[PDB]
RNA sequence: CAGCUUUACAGAUCAAUGGCGGAGGGAGGUCAACAUCAAGAACUGUGGGCGCCUAUAGAACUUAUAACGAACAUGGUUCUUGCCUUUUACCAGAACCAUCCGGGUGUUGUCUCCAUAGAAACAGGUAAAGCUGUAUUUUUU
């Protein structure tokens, strides 16, 4: 995975996002929009979820993620 | 329209019998009645009894209960 | 030097605005584009010359329009310039039971006026006959006392450490304002402040005199020319070369 | 700031799913803007009823079914 | 090729926002709005509607390098060469547009801009009918005439959401010269006229009903929006909501960090006139007057915006505008104050009611949809139809019924309270009324309104049309009445087709106008004279214009504009005198009672009481149309002879059309 | 103002997919919405952890006990971001 | 008084990536040459789908009481008129047409008058300009 030297969230916009979340779940999608409380807008979202072996997967679309249950978040790729 | 605040004040006023249940809680319950009033939620209870939840009683003083864990208000 | 401060070091020059300036394109002197404070003096020297109407609706049954309606009909706005007919007045009507005098009522006398106004419904077979216009009216009032913002020609209705927007501006209506609110709602000539440049030729300061409604209590000769002007310019106006 | 939109569901029987997998129900009386309920006492879910009326506060309300349509 | 005008292809002007969504919105109910934009001559709704129409617009063709400057009005909904070359809007030819609100959210917004002029009121009265909201627009100066009072009770009548455009501040700013304490007052005086003539609701600009508007200078604004704006940086969120109702009704500031009901002696002016009155005034003298440099700095320093190097350039009204625009910004305001207006969904089923009956909501079972106006949109005849419940897909086999056969298909449906499909046709291609352009589209849905070519070719005016799939579906159904064009027609101009060779080209004409001009009766007489009744003069000529090029190119004959008279009777009836080859009398109604008419048997009889204090036999036996017909003898009660009299009061009906 | 907020606004209408913090997801037409996330539906179905599907009419939800809003790819066209 | 983006700055290792790059004028002439300015409200290409749809885009000028002119001449042709009786030279209207006096826009080319730099961002400072901010139930106590 490669990605660059970035400052803030909100000059990586429209990237590839991986986002943790409290429950266990792994949401996987391009940064839309953001908030001043951490609500991400996800532009091709797909949740992957590990119950307790291997990743379960399952597409979405485009999504409304809280922030209050996200964990953190990597870059998982770029634009385009 | 009966607002909470409103249904509070009622409440205090008539000072009837007040069961309580917590947040976060299923097991435990309080019964007693509602002698303050605050901004939030919180009030302080005299002559307050908990109470196991069927899935009966134990000893209780006078408690002020905050209003953070509560459920529910009766009265 | 107080009036007409502004315009007075070139207004009578050959080249009327200097060249090397920010006021036209340049020595080619092709565009112009003036600040305010000249732009209304010249409008206040210009009081003989561009006398219009600013009220718009003063042109009733004298626009370009009605008076290519009133050619095409045949009909005369009293005031107005006259033609030939476009159609030659075939008179047969042969006493028939369509518009008989046994027929018809007479409370109205149905003015020529009313034809040029209303084109197509009072005149029967219209022919080349143009849409007119149908108009708002005109409530501007200007000063001439010199005062500044004032209820004057009608009447009084019956009944966290920051201030307002544009706050630390001290003065409503600036200095130079009545003049801009003037020149706002005068005609095309002045109303501009910037330009392409006419010829001498290309401009025309008789022209709206005679557009406009004559003067009363003129001499009849003087009414005559004023009628043969229009008729000059309608012609003008209406084959367009 | 804005005030929960419940004038739809003002004097209907509301099946109140609150914290912990529990349930309420009851007719709406009343609302505010931290949303706390107040409610005309009903069965907690095989079922029994306490309380004649009750007022439910905002965090413990998980969600608010509408029985009556 | 085409004088009178739209587009006549793809290559129309592209959108800011996608049309794809609008189209996707549209699906759903809830979110479209239908406006019908309405007001007084020259009041300036269309104005109001190009501005609109530009804001959506990427770069329209047909707006020149003048308009777009400021100068000259795009007026773009008067695409007709008349109502071009006239200077009216005369037919309706609004607009389709996905419009923002201050809430981000969009929605799609069918607006349609009627005319102002008193003998187009039919096309008002079409549009108030097609729309559910209503903005009207007012003339400052001119203020509340008698014309926009009987528009708002018209607007009553029909329930609809009046939103209130108070158009032309610029009249008072700058051809006036009212101060701007003056100015504030008249425009007090003015909401308190709107409100007097309003029967319950209170409008006022907190609220976000009144709009305040400069549609030539180019820009409309609610005060809420101008505090979104412009009182965001200094105020907190908490007290927003809070100081926007504080703003109007005659507070001041004091001075001081609060405000105060009381008058104050050191500061002079209302809040209103302080917060926004008083800052507008500044924009435009500045705007006229003000050294260029300094009104770009305080344009930098307190609204935020930077002037174009080549906007500061331009000619003074124009330059004007563009600060206006800068200022105000794109007219989202105006969207908002809307919304707010038809934040109640409630009233749309009562609308409904009033245009049909009473009505049984049967949605998912069948679709149906008022057809309002025929219109000849892009020179071939497009139906201009409100799909009310269901979805009108293009080539559809659809049931149609004219308003004249409303009310006896209703008379039949009670009267059965075997498939009767006594007209139908197929949907040819349904398109978004988008001012010039007809944005074309395969479905319609609920609670929107629309263009479709196949329908036009059954109906005369206002046609219901509908596609059901059960006996049952059927008898629930029911039919829009027609629409009472409020202006009645008395204006009665007479024709006879010069060369009586093309009679049948004058006949298709005829026709043609009837479809189109809604408010037009057209009398084919006895005599080979074709009647118009047309509502006024000006209306009338428009009528003659239209047959006399467009729908006809014919020389004809035209009559002095006479009126339909009408004969009664000034006192009672004296002579008992019976007709053989019937004895009926004749006594005028009572004046108020004839007015309360213009405006169950029992049922009857009470109102009859109420109305004139009559005797309870004659409310009992009365039966009336268009006046008045009782049935009152002796002998008729043992009689029945007399009874069943359905078929001798279709006699009386000519009689009533057709006088001594 | 939360541009979540706004989108989740504007989906308004549609046929939006709801999860909670307990892990119930319902899918339905979105009725109104607010600052907070304080969402309403209409003909709504309602599947648990487990995986039995439950139909209901109308119900209220809390933006705090709600973890994400599924809305459909419409939106993704237009028109509130630029 | 925080944060990020840009200039004005040292001395850098200078990779990494961007952006200003085959980086080099500006103001104008009563100076040219060409193009183009009345048409389905009307523009031009680009591929793709196959003379037409769908995305790309671009678009200087002129236009709605419709025009390059807020300006107005003269011809020619027919037809009708008028003074008239021969014609020119005329009257005044119509329909086509032209000529002319002008106008833009764009592109070059020139003529004139003023002028002259071939490389700067990164770690972050110093200074100044653009926007955002001011723990008790729904986000982070
Ligand atoms: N002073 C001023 N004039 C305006 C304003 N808005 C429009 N006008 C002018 O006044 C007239 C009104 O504009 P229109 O859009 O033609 O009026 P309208 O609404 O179409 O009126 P209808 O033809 O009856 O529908 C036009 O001549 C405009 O130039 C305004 O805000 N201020």
């Amino acid at each position: 995975i490669q990605v660059a030297h970035s400052s803030r969230l909100a000059n990586l916009i429209d990237y590839k996002l991986r986002v943790l979340t409290q429950d266990g779940r792994v949401y996987i999608g391009q940064l839309m929009a953001f908030d001043k409380h951490m609500n991400l807008v996800l532009n091709e979202c797909i949740e992957e979820r590990v119950p307790k072996i291997k990743v379960e997967k399952r597409v979405l679309g485009l999504t409304i993620l809280r922030g209050e249950q996200i964990l953190s978040t990597v870059v998982e790729d770029k634009p385009l | 329209m009966v607002p909470p605040i409103n249904c509070i004040f009622n409440f205090l006023q008539q000072q009837t019998p007040v069961t309580i249940w917590l947040f976060e809680q299923i097991g435990i319950r309080i019964k007693g009645k509602i002698v303050g009033f605050d901004e939030f939620m919180n009030v302080v209870i005299d002559e307050a009894v908990e109470i196991p939840v069927n899935s009966k009683g134990t000893p209780l003083g006078k408690i002020l209960l905050k209003g953070d864990n509560i459920t529910l208000i009766t009265s | 030097s107080q009036d007409d401060e502004y315009v007075k070091d070139w207004l009578y020059d050959s080249r009327p605005l200097e060249e090397d300036s920010k006021k036209v394109n340049g020595t080619s002197y092709k565009k112009w584009s003036f600040d305010l404070p000249e732009m209304s003096n010249l409008y206040r020297l210009s009081t003989p010359l561009r006398d219009e109407v600013t009220d718009k609706n003063y042109y009733y049954l004298f626009d370009k329009k009605s008076f290519f309606n009133g050619k095409a009909l045949n009909n005369a706005i009293p005031g107005g310039p006259k033609f030939e007919p476009l159609y030659p007045r075939e008179e047969e009507e042969d006493y028939n039971e369509f518009n008989s005098i046994d027929r018809v009522i007479f409370r109205v006398p149905i003015r020529s006026e009313y034809k040029v106004a209303f084109p197509h419904l009072y005149n029967s077979r219209p022919r080349s006959v143009r849409i007119p216009w149908y108009n708002n009216p005109v409530s501007c009032i200007i000063q001439n006392d010199e005062e500044y913002d004032t209820p004057a020609l009608f009447f009084d209705p019956s009944l966290e450490d920051f201030a307002p927007l544009l706050a630390e501006e001290e003065e409503l209506i600036l200095p130079n304002t009545k003049d801009a609110m003037s020149l706002y709602h005068s005609p095309f000539p002045f109303n501009r402040t910037k330009g392409k440049m006419v010829r001498a030729q290309d401009v025309a300061l008789a022209k709206k005199w005679f557009l406009q409604h004559p003067d009363e209590e003129y001499p009849v000769k003087v009414k005559v020319s004023y009628q043969k002007l229009l008729k000059n310019y309608v012609l003008n106006e209406l084959h367009p070369t | 700031v804005s005030t929960p939109e419940l004038k739809k569901y003002m004097d209907k029987k509301i099946l109140l799913n609150i914290n912990g997998s529990r349930k309420v129900a009851g007719i709406l009386r009343g609302y505010d803007i931290f949303l706390n309920v107040v409610l005309d006492d009903a069965m907690e879910i095989n079922n029994h009823q306490l309380g004649l009326q009750t007022v439910i506060r905002g965090n413990s309300i998980i969600s608010l079914e509408a029985l009556d349509a | 090729e085409h004088t009178i005008f739209t587009q006549l292809k793809k290559n129309i002007p592209k959108t800011r926002y996608n049309r794809d969504y609008m189209l996707s919105m549209a699906n759903i109910p809830e979110r479209i709005i239908n406006v019908g934009v309405i007001g007084p001559l020259h009041s300036g709704k269309t104005s109001l509607m190009d501005l609109l129409v530009i804001d959506s617009h990427k770069r329209i063709p047909d707006m020149s390098k003048n308009v777009e400057l400021g100068w000259k009005p795009l007026r773009y909904l008067d695409n007709l060469k008349q109502e071009i070359d006239r200077g009216l809007s005369i037919k309706l030819n609004g607009s389709t547009l996905l419009c923002t609100d201050l809430e981000s959210k969009s929605r799609m917004i069918n607006f349609l801009d009627a005319p102002g002029h008193v003998n187009f009121m039919d096309e008002t009265a079409v549009a108030l009918a097609a729309s559910d909201l209503v903005l009207i627009v007012i003339d400052v100066v001119e203020g509340v005439t008698f014309v926009v009072e009987q528009l708002i009770k018209q607007s009553i009548k029909n329930n609809v959401a009046m939103c209130f455009v108070i158009n032309k501040l610029d009249r008072l700013i700058l051809d006036l010269k009212l101060p701007p304490m003056d100015a504030y007052l008249k425009l007090n005086h003015i909401i308190a006229n709107i409100n007097s003539f309003t029967k319950g609701n209170v409008f006022s600009p907190i609220d976000n009903n009144i709009i305040f508007a400069s549609t030539k200078l180019g820009f409309t604004f609610t005060i809420k929006e101008f505090v979104s704006y412009y009182y965001a940086h200094s105020i907190p969120s908490s007290k927003i909501d809070d100081f926007t109702t504080r703003l109007w009704g005659s507070v001041y500031y004091h001075k001081g960090n609060f405000r105060t009901k009381p008058f104050e002696n050191v500061e002079k002016y209302p809040t209103f006139v302080e917060f926004i009155l008083i800052p507008l005034y500044k924009i435009f003298s500045y705007a006229l007057s003000m050294e260029k440099d300094k009104l770009k700095n305080l344009l930098r320093s307190n609204f935020r915006v930077n002037l174009s190097q080549e906007a500061l350039q331009y000619d003074p009204q124009p330059f004007l505008k563009h600060v206006l625009q800068l200022i105000f910004r794109q007219q989202t305001g105006l969207v908002d104050a809307i919304t707010r207006c038809y934040q109640p969904f409630e009233l749309f089923d009562n609308k409904t009611a009033h245009l049909s009956i009473p009505g049984k909501s049967t949605p998912e079972g069948t679709l149906w949809a008022h057809v309002l106006k025929t219109v000849d949109y892009g020179g071939a005849e497009w139906s201009l139809v409100r799909i009310y419940s269901g979805l009108l897909k293009r080539g559809d086999t659809v049931r149609i019924l004219d308003t004249s056969q409303s009310e006896s298909r209703q008379k039949r449906q009670l009267h059965d309270i075997e498939d009767d499909e006594t007209p139908s046709c197929e949907v040819e291609e349904i398109g978004l009324l988008g001012g010039r352009y007809v944005y074309p589209v395969h479905e319609a849905h609920k609670g929107q309104i629309v263009l479709i070519k196949g329908i036009s070719s059954a109906y005369i005016k206002s046609a219901t049309l509908y596609s059901v799939k059960s006996k049952e579906d059927m008898k629930q159904l029911k039919f829009f009445k027609p629409l009472d064009y409020i202006t009645e027609a008395v204006f009665k101009i007479v024709l006879q087709p010069l060369l009586p060779r093309e009679l049948p080209k004058l006949l298709d004409a005829l026709n043609k106008i009837s479809k189109y001009y809604p408010g037009v009766i057209i009398k084919v007489e006895e005599s080979g004279e074709h009647v118009i009744l047309g509502n006024g003069e000006l209306y009338m000529d428009c009528l003659l214009y239209d047959l006399r090029a467009s729908y006809a190119k014919i020389e004809i004959k035209i009559s002095d504009p006479l009126t339909v008279f009408s004969e009664s009777c000034s006192n009672e009836s004296f002579a008992s005198i019976p007709v053989s080859n019937i004895s009926v009398a004749a006594e005028p109604m009572d004046s108020k009672m004839i007015q309360d008419l213009s405006r169950p048997r029992k049922l009857s009889k009470i109102l009859r009481t109420e109305y004139g204090w009559d005797s309870l036999a004659s409310r009992n036996v009365w039966s009336f149309y268009n006046l008045i017909n009782d049935t009152l003898p002796d002998e008729i009660s043992p009689e029945l002879l007399s009874k069943y009299k359905e078929q001798i009061i279709q006699g009386f009906y000519w009689a009533v059309k057709e006088g001594p | 103002n939360g541009i979540p907020v706004k989108l989740l606004n504007e989906a308004q209408g549609h046929i939006v997919s709801l999860e909670l913090t307990t892990g119930a997801t319902y899918r339905g037409k979105l009725v109104e919405s607010e600052d907070s996330m304080n969402v309403q539906l209409r003909d709504v179905i309602a599947t648990e952890p487990q995986g039995a599907v439950t139909h209901m009419d109308q119900i209220f939800v809390r933006g705090s006990q709600i973890k994400f809003i599924v809305v459909p790819d419409l939106l993704k066209n237009a028109p509130l971001f630029k």
